[PDB]
């Protein structure tokens, strides 16, 4: 199609359209006209990605100003989803237009999933791979190699071929999805990571995960060339706040503290030996401190920066010397005092939580070490290590942990809160004190971007209610609109199976435990569904331990034998690799004959990015409703902050979060409108939350479908599956809900110009 | 898998099919043991039967359920050789090498029928399937424990042999954490994780064992009007309606009809010498298939010498049947011989016509 | 309020000859309780009905029956042109009870093997009455599907109360892509009409393929009665036919000569074909108030026309569903009867 938005050619890649998509285009354009934020809940039953990209590409390529687009999907999985879809859009746009492209748009993830060097990438832990690539191609090992040709220094050489040809120019012209990028850069033997990383200065539109936007420890290279004005799109933004918090929290365990002790000892050895060999350079660095923050080589570092800056991006940093810390031995002694104070405060008997200011004063009491010198510890340690040009980091992992802790707790205040839990009550009365440190205000991490960028978007197939986010994140919006699934047919059957056959209220709320009534009830539910649905089914237990116990003692009964007799079982397990393997076998079985069941965790990785299309998902479940307070009081503290700072009570917030995750789980089971699928729930408490759900889910959830028993549930879903199976394709009722090629939109809404 | 020459040369298959049908082996031998046909062409007629049989044979059952089931759906019959005993055990063997190896190693001693399978219950059906028995009946001894130890690392190396570089849509590995280097929390108790890995491993092994791909006008109106009038002219004296008029005409009509009734009645919609009847039936079947081969060949074409052999044999068969009729007339007399001649008239005519047609074609080719 | 097919848009070609290999489903699934006796008994009954019907309307084709028990495909009737054999086979089966899982792959491979002898002008086909929700394959399936479509073997399947992805792929694959052949049912009557519509030959839009003249000859009945003698079953039969060329008796059939192997027919089979080739234009339902035509039937003489102004009754409709080319009326019963049983349109014959 090529219709108009009263100024904008739109090269929508499909002959068909959807109505909701057209409204989406209209409203997002209206947003881009006037600087605002205007969160927009478009049900995932449609294609939100196609609408977003089509309109935004057309806008950027039509007006002359907003030259760059930033797209932040939650996980690299959705990164490549957006990438492949964008590539197809681009091909369509060229095909309809000839060649008017001149367009580049690149994904951006990390070394671990990009480093092509065989031996390097053979490593598993991402941090190690990062370190290996750093050493193999640093500003220093290159000098060691070139000045001293020797077997000591090797290189990916992909960095070298880049240095030869790629950093004069760019990749040919494509919007390279990771499949395409990896294939090509394998052929031409390049290092994809550095390729895209340097390329950022030229890509018309960039796609990268949230962390690269909010995690200050990697959101450093944000080069306002990237936007300065750009139009920014948050896809799948319902889990924003937790990304901020997890980007700003921090953990401590006495064992890591002892590791830091070992690292400090190794540091003493290293400084001793080097100052025996060379100290004049160390004094030169003393002078480079005394002149200023040493930005000339604490910041002008093509390859150097060792310890990231966990504080917000340099906003809350001074630039003078850290006074006495200028001496390296002084610094080591400072860290010694710090770690010992941490140990003794760690031996505290029971739970204790403090404001950072309070803890700061207490440390001052025990050892008068001031805040201002403390803040500089991170870069101090990092550049000291650079001056030490150490051969390994594993010894210093705990050191950088402590540096991060010091910087955070010395920098921010009155938004964060310490807490010292001496143990894990799930195995209480054991030695395992943890110095948990976390933020409370989600808005802190976001605030810089809403400060920087002007026109931003928020979009998800699940966001609800559309007012909690302006509250929590403390940001101004314009258009807070929700879109309704205009369907000429039912197409999915939300239910609330509150009572099993025993007509007994059920949930996971009681405990994390057994109560054979509940267990047998759920097992009956699951097995009858496994009998009835065709290939493809999911479940979403509320928490991992819950699944572990439940399935263990299901296997105790014979319940699993029956579902074995019908379909396949594919559990969800903590190691990511095996999880991916299981998931792909699930897909392979669904599209094959045998039906297959995958049971996972709502909070877990599976729900985050994985998609469940027509075949791959028919009948999700929600065994229980996901809640967190199973574990300790960090949620309690954050909720305290919530109540005092925002006019929000506990159960309100808890229910809101729970329904957020529930909707995120549920929305996965549809892709288009041709798709369909049951979406059951299961708990007594669900019945009253019917309004918390996103609108388009609520519409399909009629009143009569509440607190149904399992039996009537099976009846209804049987009738559904049969009815949907029918080829109910009048194709004239689809002129209502499809707005066919170039005309029904044109006719209908060009008349609706009223 | 199935080819014309393949079924032609599948001699063991052909003899098996000979064993398949008494009628088949009978007709074949009397086409062979009677100094008749080489089996090659005899099957060349019957090829579809061979193909069908072969396909009905080499039909590997699926792995899948019964394969699994052989560990789950098989927990009751603690008696002797249970259901699908050999079938189930072979499903086990293809399903799990370890049990096959252990049973083989425990043939010369320690019978694996009763006591072998009894100890197997404990050992394996705890190893596979349900949770780690650990305590309780630790009968997993000797070969059982040895094979346990083996199978551990064996399944390990299998799983190793399973790892593909999954296409980067699904790559959860690269998806998780291998973008960043981050610091989270985690909070969501050993054993049973092995159970889950067990079911995953079983399923994937199954699927891989399946990806393995193993006058007109004026006067017309005038007369019409005349008749119309006649009708309208009262008339229509149904009394005068013929009745039969001429009694003679009536009689003649009856004659015609009784003649036709007789002739069509002759359609009465039981041999004497049952042994000679069966013998003649054998002769008919023989001559029929012989002529079958000619009328195949004489139509189709370069295997002229084969046609020549067929024709000489057919002429021999014709003379044979002539002598058969002579002997029948001699022994059975006339009435029985007449019945035999009647029974064999159609086939005799057909073969005679085939002989004459070949003679004509041979003369045409020669002259 | 009407439920009519708008137009027929392949009234130019069909597969007149056929070799359809119906494959039933006798496996543990078919023992559930959704259809009155079970799935299985009702299935076999309707299968018998369909066998009769199909061998009527396509009286020149063959057919073979295949079951799927215990993951095996066991041929229960050779591909043959005599309905009675298949009928008896089904009779025998119906007293036997299903077991094991349906091995769709094995049945498919057995068919593909089975239909090899069928010559080029004859057309192949399969009709899976798939009842279960799974298969159990001893091999790659897409391998088989690819082999199938390589061997030009259309397939139509009639699932029971669900939709299975692989079957949908199967139908979409062999039938030149054009997906319409995976129709699944929602009621017993729907099932009857399913088989009924399976009876007819199958066009979609045929690719330009080889069209070939086929040699065949017609027989002449025999006269004598006591001379009972047969050359296709080697019995005494009181009188039959003569191959015009082979010139040997053959018990009553449209069968192939068992001596010189050429097809035998009378003509009435060809007449059935003619009926299928060029059908009629669907009879139109005349306008309620704009007809002003004769108040009777035409082929019959029915008194069911109208009522002349009766608030809602006359406002309903005017039973005058009238064919186009002859432009004469016909009551509903007459139109149903013409378009179902006899296809010579009464008026359109007369002019
Ligand atoms: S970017 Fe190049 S040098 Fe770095 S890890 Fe990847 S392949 Fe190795
Ligand atoms: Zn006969
Ligand atoms: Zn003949
Ligand atoms: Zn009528
Ligand atoms: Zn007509």
């Amino acid at each position: 199609m090529k219709f108009y938005i009263d100024d904008l050619p739109v090269l929508f890649p499909y002959p068909k359209i959807y109505p909701e998509q057209y409204n989406y285009m209209c409203d997002i354009k209206k947003t881009l006209d006037v600087g605002g934020n205007s969160i927009l809940e478009m049900p995932s039953g449609t294609g939100k990605t196609v609408s977003l990209l089509s309109l935004t590409i057309a806008y950027q390529m039509h007006y002359p100003e907003h030259r760059k687009i930033i797209y932040c999907s939650r996980t690299m999985s959705e990164i490549e989803k957006a990438l492949v879809e964008l590539e197809n859009l681009m091909d369509y746009r060229t095909k309809e237009l000839g060649y008017q492209e001149d367009f580049r748009g690149l994904g951006l993830t990390s070394r671990k999933n990009l480093c092509l060097h065989p031996e390097v990438s053979k490593e598993r832990k991402g941090t190690v791979v990062d370190e290996k690539c750093r050493r193999m191609t640093n500003g220093q090992a290159k000098r060691k190699l070139e000045e001293d040709p020797e077997a000591n220094v090797e290189l990916c050489e992909y960095h070298e071929n880049l240095y030869n040809i790629e950093v004069e120019d760019y990749l040919p012209k494509g919007v390279f999805s990771f499949e395409k990028l990896l294939k090509y850069c394998e052929e031409k033997t390049l290092c994809p990571y550095f390729i895209v990383r340097r390329m950022i200065s030229l890509c018309n539109i960039i796609i990268y995960s949230y962390h690269y936007l909010l995690d200050p420890k990697i959101a450093e290279r944000v080069s306002n060339e990237v936007s300065k004005d750009s139009i920014v799109i948050f896809d799948e933004a319902h889990n924003i706040d937790n990304v901020c918090i997890e980007s700003l929290s921090l953990d401590l365990t006495t064992d890591a503290l002892r590791r830091a002790t070992r690292g400090a000892n190794a540091l003493d050895e290293r400084i001793s030996e080097v100052r025996k060999v060379d100290s004049q350079k160390l004094q030169d660095e003393y002078e480079k401190l005394v002149q200023g923050l040493h930005s000339a080589d604490i910041l002008t570092d093509q390859e150097e920066p060792f310890v990231e800056t966990p504080v917000l991006p340099q906003d809350l940093l001074t630039e003078a010397i850290p006074g006495n810390i200028r001496r390296a031995e002084h610094f080591v002694s400072f860290l010694k005092r710090l770690i010992e104070y941490l140990k003794t405060r760690m031996k505290v008997l029971h739970v204790i939580s403090e404001t950072p200011k309070s803890f700061l004063q207490h440390l001052k009491q025990l050892t008068f070490i001031e805040r201002k010198p403390l803040r500089f510890c991170s870069e101090r340690l990092s550049l000291l290590v650079r001056t030490l040009e150490v051969t390994e980091v594993e010894d210093f992992t705990a050191l950088k942990d402590i540096a991060t802790f010091a910087t955070l707790i010395s920098t921010y205040e009155e938004g964060f809160l310490l807490i010292i839990e001496p143990y894990e009550i799930e195995n209480a009365a054991v030695p395992n004190p943890i110095m948990r440190f976390t933020c409370l205000d989600a808005s802190i991490a976001i605030k810089p971007v809403f400060e920087r960028f002007s026109s931003v978007i928020i979009t998800s197939g699940t966001i609800s209610p559309l007012d909690m986010y302006p509250r929590m994140l403390n940001f101004k919006t314009v258009l807070q609109k929700s879109y309704a699934m205009t369907l000429a047919k039912k197409s999915f059957l939300p239910m609330i199976i509150t009572k099993g056959s025993d007509q007994v209220a059920i949930s996971s709320r009681f405990e994390i435990r057994n109560d054979p009534s509940i267990v047998r009830n759920y097992g009956s539910m699951l097995v009858e569904f496994a009998k009835i649905t065709p290939d493809g089914m999911v479940v979403f237990f509320p928490s991992y331990l819950y699944m572990e116990s439940i399935v263990s003692m299901w296997q105790t009964m014979g319940i699993l034998d029956e579902v074995w007799k019908h379909k396949l079982i594919l559990v969800e397990t903590p190691d990511a690799q095996e999880t991916s393997l299981a998931l792909e076998t699930y897909r392979k079985a669904c599209s094959n004959g045998r039906g297959a069941i995958l049971l996972s965790v709502a909070r877990g990785k599976v729900s985050e990015g994985i998609d469940f299309d027509h075949q791959y998902g028919r009948t999700v479940l929600m065994i229980g409703i996901p809640f967190q307070y199973t574990e300790s009081r960090i949620l309690k503290a954050r909720l305290e902050f919530m109540r005092e700072n925002y006019r929000i009570r506990e159960n309100d917030f808890l229910s809101f979060d729970a329904m957020r995750h529930a909707a995120q789980c549920l929305g996965r089971v549809l892709r288009g409108k041709d798709d369909y699928g049951v979406m059951v729930l299961a708990d007594r408490r669900f019945s009253r939350k019917r309004s918390q759900l996103p609108k388009w889910i609520a519409q399909g959830l009629s009143d009569a479908d509440l607190n149904l028993s399992t039996d009537m549930a099976i009846s209804n879903t049987k009738q559904f599956l049969r009815t949907m199976a029918q080829p109910t394709d009048p194709k004239d009722q689809e002129g209502v809900s499809v707005w066919s090629y170039e005309d029904l939109i044109k006719h209908q809404n060009s008349r609706k110009d009223q | 898998s199935l080819s014309k020459e393949k079924l032609l040369t599948n001699l063991k298959l052909q003899q098996s099919l000979l064993k398949g049908n008494k009628v088949l082996m009978k007709v074949f031998q009397e086409t062979v043991i009677n100094a008749g046909l080489p089996p090659s062409e005899f099957w060349s007629t019957r090829i579809p039967l061979l193909r069908a049989f072969a396909l009905s044979t080499s039909q590997k059952v699926g792995p899948y359920n019964v394969l699994s089931t052989i560990k789950p759906v098989a927990s009751s019959e603690n008696k002797v050789n249970v259901n699908l005993s050999r079938e189930k055990i072979l499903n086990i063997f293809e399903n799990y090498p370890i049990v096959k190896k252990a049973y083989t190693d425990n043939v010369p001693k320690n019978f694996k029928e009763p006591e072998f399978w009894a100890r197997f219950f404990s050992s394996k059906l705890f190893r596979k399937l349900r949770g780690e028995k650990i305590m309780q009946n630790d009968r997993g001894d000797v070969i059982i424990d040895r094979y346990l130890t083996l199978d551990q690392e064996f399944d390990r190396k299998d799983d190793d042999m399973l790892l593909h570089p999954v296409k980067k849509i699904i790559d959860l590995d690269g998806n998780i954490q291998d973008d960043p280097v981050v610091r989270g929390n985690r909070p969501d108790s050993d054993g049973t994780v092995d159970i889950l890995k067990g079911m995953n491993r079983l399923s994937e092994k199954m699927i891989m064992a399946l990806k393995n791909e193993y006058s007109n006008q004026q006067m017309l109106q005038q007369l019409s009007l005349v008749m119309d009038n006649l009708i309208n002219k009262l008339d229509l004296n149904q009394v005068v309606p013929n009745n039969e008029v001429s009694n003679k005409i009536n009689k003649r009509v009856i004659t015609a009809i009784k003649i036709n009734a007789k002739q069509a009645k002759h359609n009465n919609v039981e041999v004497k010498s049952t042994l000679p009847i069966d013998l003649l039936e054998s002769c008919r079947m023989l001559h029929t298939t012989c002529c079958e081969f000619l009328k195949h060949f004489y139509i189709h074409q370069k295997q002229a010498s084969t046609v020549k052999k067929l024709y000489n044999h057919l002429k021999d068969c014709i003379e044979k049947l002539n002598e058969l009729f002579q002997d029948v007339l001699n022994g059975d007399g006339e009435s029985m011989s007449n019945t035999c001649t009647a029974y064999l008239k159609p086939v005799l005519n057909s073969i005679t016509l085939a002989t004459h047609k070949y003679d004509e074609y041979f003369n045409e080719y020669n002259n | 309020k009407k439920r009519t097919a708008k137009k027929n848009i392949t009234p130019y070609q069909r597969g007149i000859i056929r070799s359809l290999i119906l494959t039933l489903d006798c496996s543990e699934a078919m023992l559930e309780k959704d259809l009155r006796p079970n799935r299985h008994a009702m299935i076999i009954q309707y299968a018998i009905d369909f066998v009769h019907e199909f061998f009527d309307q396509n009286p020149i084709s063959q057919m073979g029956i295949i079951i799927m028990r215990n993951g095996l495909a066991q041929l229960v009737s050779q591909v043959s042109g005599n309905p009675q054999d298949h009928i008896d086979a089904l009779k025998s089966i119906r007293k036997q009870e299903p077991k094991g899982n349906p091995s769709l792959q094995n049945a498919l491979e057995m068919a593909r093997g089975l239909l090899l002898p069928v010559p080029a002008h004859c057309t192949r086909e399969v009709l899976i009455v798939f009842g279960s929700l799974s298969t159990t394959d001893p091999g790659d399936i897409h391998q088989t599907i690819d082999s199938l479509v390589s061997e030009k073997i259309r397939v139509k399947v009639l699932g029971l109360s669900a939709q299975v992805a692989i079957c949908k792929e199967l139908c979409k694959a062999t039938n030149y892509g054009d997906e319409s052949f995976y129709k699944i049912l929602l009621d017993e009557t729907h099932l009857k009409e399913l088989f009924n519509e399976a009876v007819t030959p199958l066009p979609v839009n045929k690719i330009n393929k080889g069209f070939t003249l086929v040699k065949m000859g017609f027989p002449t009945r025999i006269f004598e009665d006591t001379p009972t003698f047969c050359s296709c079953h080697s019995k005494l039969v009181y009188g039959g036919y003569f191959c015009p060329n082979c010139h040997s008796k053959v018990c009553s059939l449209p069968t192939v000569c068992p001596c010189c192997d050429l097809m035998l027919i009378l003509s009435t089979h060809l007449a059935r074909s003619y009926h299928h080739l060029m059908p009629l234009k669907t009879f139109a339902e005349v306008p309620t108030t704009e007809k002003f035509r004769s108040e009777d039937c035409f082929s019959c003489q029915s008194r069911f026309p109208i009522l002349k102004n009766h608030k809602n009754g006359k406002l309903l409709t005017s039973s005058r569903y009238r064919c186009e080319d002859c432009k004469q009326e016909f009551c509903v019963d007459c139109d149903v009867f013409i378009h179902e049983i006899l296809h010579n349109c009464p008026g359109c014959e007369s002019k």
